[PDB]
């Protein structure tokens, strides 16, 4: 087997063509940018999460 | 044939999980030939 895969068909293991060794891929951190906010009303310091 | 002739039709891993696989199949409980191609029978045998 040259590579791997997960129950919703996408790669989750791949093999070095050159040595023989497995290693699993995951995609690297990211997500959501939230901004905590008190209203530009009352203030303009603000929490990014 | 009973259950027989399932092969990998890709080179990649899977575990614990059930995959459907569009690919040519022998079917199962299905019928083979029973070629023998030496048939050593009678008093003394023989080679067919
Ligand atoms: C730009 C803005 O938000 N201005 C408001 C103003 O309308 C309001 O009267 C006050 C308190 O009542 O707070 C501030
Ligand atoms: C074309 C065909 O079906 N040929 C034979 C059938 O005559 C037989 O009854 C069956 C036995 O399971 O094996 C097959
Ligand atoms: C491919 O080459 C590398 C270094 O040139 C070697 O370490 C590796 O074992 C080779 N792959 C083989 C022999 O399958």
């Amino acid at each position: 087997q040259q590579f791997g895969r997960d129950i919703a068909d996408t790669t989750d293991a791949v093999r070095d063509p050159q040595t023989l060794e497995i290693l699993d891929i995951t995609p690297c951190s990211f997500g959501g940018v939230s901004v905590i906010t008190p209203g530009t009303n009352t203030s303009n310091q603000v929490a990014v999460l | 044939s009973f259950t027989r002739g399932v092969y990998y039709p890709d080179k990649v891993f899977r575990s614990s999980v059930l995959h459907s696989t569009q690919d040519l199949f022998l079917p199962f409980f299905s019928n083979v030939t029973w070629f023998h191609a030496i048939h050593v029978s009678g008093t003394n045998g023989t080679k067919r």
